[PDB]
């Protein structure tokens, strides 16, 4: 009483209900470095210009 | 200082938009107006300098140099318009524009508050001067420029950038208050020479002086006036600004160079007794007078700085008048040979009177400011060592002799027979002599304005 599968059936993505838990770190990846801080705050003008030897703006 | 830079730059449309016969009169008139304006720089105080902005300030050192610089331009325009009357009109405007641009560089060289802006203006002054000497000079290597820039300007550049990275600023007003003592080492020794040797060549120093009695001879009259009147004093101004940072290493590193000057003012003065070229005689006299400015800056006492700034102003006036007298003879006999034309008091009495006054102020006849500067330098060097007075006094013998030998050779004796193109003195020439000498005589009535930041 076995029906042979049709064209397209065995290549389906099925779903499986397993009792085992999800592997929370399957790569055994250690803790990442914390990223560099972002920029915040309003942008004020440069304090007394370029400060390039004598240029006052 | 912006009230002086902008009229100086408005002299460029005032010299190019003018008519074909009006580019001497307009430029002379408005440059004399700027020179009359230049007396507002005398708003000086006994404690604080006249600090205009972040870029510009003018204490009592730069102020007489500025007044002399803005006074020198109409005098150079009066001097150089005779022999350029056969020149093309556009090249005539080019000459006047080079003089105006050189004035523009000088008046903000002396008022540069910050030291690398002083350096850029200081090495920017050399370009119009070289254009004037090479283009409107008379006669024909070039290794002097290379030897100048090796031992001079770029060691000064690296030195000022090093001070910029150590101290944090090259403002002279900040460096008055953040100056550190500079101890004995080899790094500080080459640091001291890198700071000093560019101005040493620009004075000139003896042994480094041979560029000047050729650059004066290969120059026109305006080039000689601006060399011996202002451009040799950029070295003295730069030294008086840079010896602030260079203590107390100077207290044992000024020992070689003072020797080169204290013997140098003996040698070059004696070289003035053995000259055939009048213009080279005035050149070696300029070297012998700047040697005392070198000595007075390097011994760094207050009387020495007062004498050195008085000697700078008085020598600018006196040497410019001597070059204009040499111009007046070169425009008659067409030869700079001093023994060629003689006995010229028999023909030109008023011009011989101007020669007499110029030779009296050359040998430091009191109460002239030549003698005031000379005398204060001799007082400070007597305080330095009690033997130098001999080397001073022997100098003050010889500085009389070639001042009067030049007066005896050209202006006295039997007149030359085979020279009959000696015209009477034009009114322009006597005007030039009087505008050189009458400020130099009037400063004897009130010398405290030409005695520097520490009167
Ligand atoms: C109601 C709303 C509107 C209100 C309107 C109110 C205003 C009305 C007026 C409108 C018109 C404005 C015109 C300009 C304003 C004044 C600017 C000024 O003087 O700044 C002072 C500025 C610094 O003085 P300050 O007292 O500290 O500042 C006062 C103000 O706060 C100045 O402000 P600052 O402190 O913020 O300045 C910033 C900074 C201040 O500067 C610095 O921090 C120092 C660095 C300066 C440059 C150094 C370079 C050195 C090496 C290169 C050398 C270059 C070649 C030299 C010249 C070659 C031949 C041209 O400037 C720069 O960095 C710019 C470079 C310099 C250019 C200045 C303007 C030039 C305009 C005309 C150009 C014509 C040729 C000029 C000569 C070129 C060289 C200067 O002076 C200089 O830098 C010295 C040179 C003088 C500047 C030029 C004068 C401008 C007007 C010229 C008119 C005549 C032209 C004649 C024909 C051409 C002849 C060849
Ligand atoms: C602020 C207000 C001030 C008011 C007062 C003015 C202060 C003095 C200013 C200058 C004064 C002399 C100017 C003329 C001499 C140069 C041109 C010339 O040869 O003319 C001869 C000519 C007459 O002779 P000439 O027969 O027709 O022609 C000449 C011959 O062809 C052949 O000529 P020569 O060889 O027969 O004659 C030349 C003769 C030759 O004699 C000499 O070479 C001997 C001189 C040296 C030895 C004697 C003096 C030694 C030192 C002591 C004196 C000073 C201190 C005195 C105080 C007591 C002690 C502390 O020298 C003189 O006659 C000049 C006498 C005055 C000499 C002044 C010092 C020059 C010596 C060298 C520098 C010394 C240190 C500086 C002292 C400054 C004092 C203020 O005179 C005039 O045409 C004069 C015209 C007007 C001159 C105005 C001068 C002032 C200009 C400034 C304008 C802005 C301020 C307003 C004041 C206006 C006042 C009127």
């Amino acid at each position: 009483g076995w029906v042979r599968p049709d064209l397209g059936e065995l290549s389906k993505v099925t779903k499986v209900k397993t009792d085992r838990p999800l592997p929370e770190n399957p790569y055994h990846s250690r803790a990442r470095p914390e990223p560099n801080p972002e920029v915040e705050g309003d942008l004020k003008p440069a304090r007394h210009g370029s400060r390039l030897f004598f240029w006052t703006m | 200082m912006l009230k002086y830079i902008i009229p100086t730059m408005m002299l460029m449309p005032l010299t190019w938009l003018s008519k074909n016969s009006m580019i001497w009169i307009n430029t002379t008139l408005h440059s004399l107006l700027i020179s009359l304006t230049s007396l507002l720089l005398l708003n000086q105080f006994g404690d604080n300098s006249l600090n205009f902005s972040l870029t510009f300030f003018s204490d009592s050192l730069s102020t007489p140099l500025l007044i002399l610089t803005m006074w020198l331009l109409p005098l150079m325009l009066m001097a150089s318009q005779h022999h350029l009357s056969k020149e093309n009109l556009a090249r005539k405007k080019l000459f006047i524009s080079m003089l105006i641009l050189l004035q523009l560089f000088l008046i903000m060289t002396f008022t540069a508050t910050e030291l690398i802006f002083f350096y850029i203006m200081f090495e920017a002054t050399l370009v119009p001067t070289l254009i004037i000497i090479t283009r409107w000079g008379n006669q024909t290597a070039g290794l002097y420029f290379l030897f100048y820039t090796l031992a001079g300007s770029l060691p000064l550049l690296v030195a000022l950038i090093y001070i910029q990275n150590t101290m944090g600023s090259l403002n002279f007003l900040i460096l008055q208050y953040w100056v550190q003592p500079m101890p004995n080492s080899w790094s500080n020794t080459f640091m001291w020479l890198a700071c000093m040797m560019a101005f040493m060549v620009k004075m000139p120093l003896y042994g480094l002086h041979l560029w000047l009695p050729k650059a004066h001879v290969e120059a026109p009259i305006a080039g000689s006036m601006v060399l011996a009147a202002i451009l040799l004093k950029l070295g003295g101004y730069g030294m008086m600004r840079i010896t602030l940072l260079l203590n107390p290493i100077t207290d044992f590193m000024a020992y070689p160079f003072i020797m080169l000057s204290l013997w140098g003012m003996i040698m070059t003065s004696s070289i003035c007794l053995r000259q055939t070229d009048l213009k080279s005689l005035i050149a070696y006299s300029s070297v012998s007078h700047m040697a005392l400015v070198i000595v007075a800056i390097l011994i760094q006492t207050p009387w020495s700085y007062m004498g050195a700034t008085a000697l700078m102003i008085a020598h600018g006036l006196t040497s410019s008048m001597l070059f204009c007298l040499a111009n007046s003879n070169y425009e008659r006999v067409h030869s700079r040979t001093m023994i060629l034309a003689r006995g010229l008091q028999t023909l030109l009495p008023l011009m011989a009177a101007w020669w007499l006054l110029a030779s009296l102020t050359n040998l430091a006849l009191p109460p002239s400011i030549n003698l005031i500067g000379e005398l204060f330098v001799v007082m400070s060097t007597f305080s330095w060592s009690n033997i130098t007075i001999i080397l001073m006094g022997l100098n003050m013998v010889i500085t009389a002799l070639y001042s009067l030998y030049m007066l005896i050779t050209t202006q006295r004796g039997k007149h030359t027979h085979h020279i009959n193109n000696i015209l009477p003195s034009f009114t322009r020439e006597n005007a030039l002599m009087s505008l050189h000498m009458l400020p130099l005589l009037l400063l004897s009535l009130n010398p405290k304005i030409i005695l520097g930041p520490l009167y």
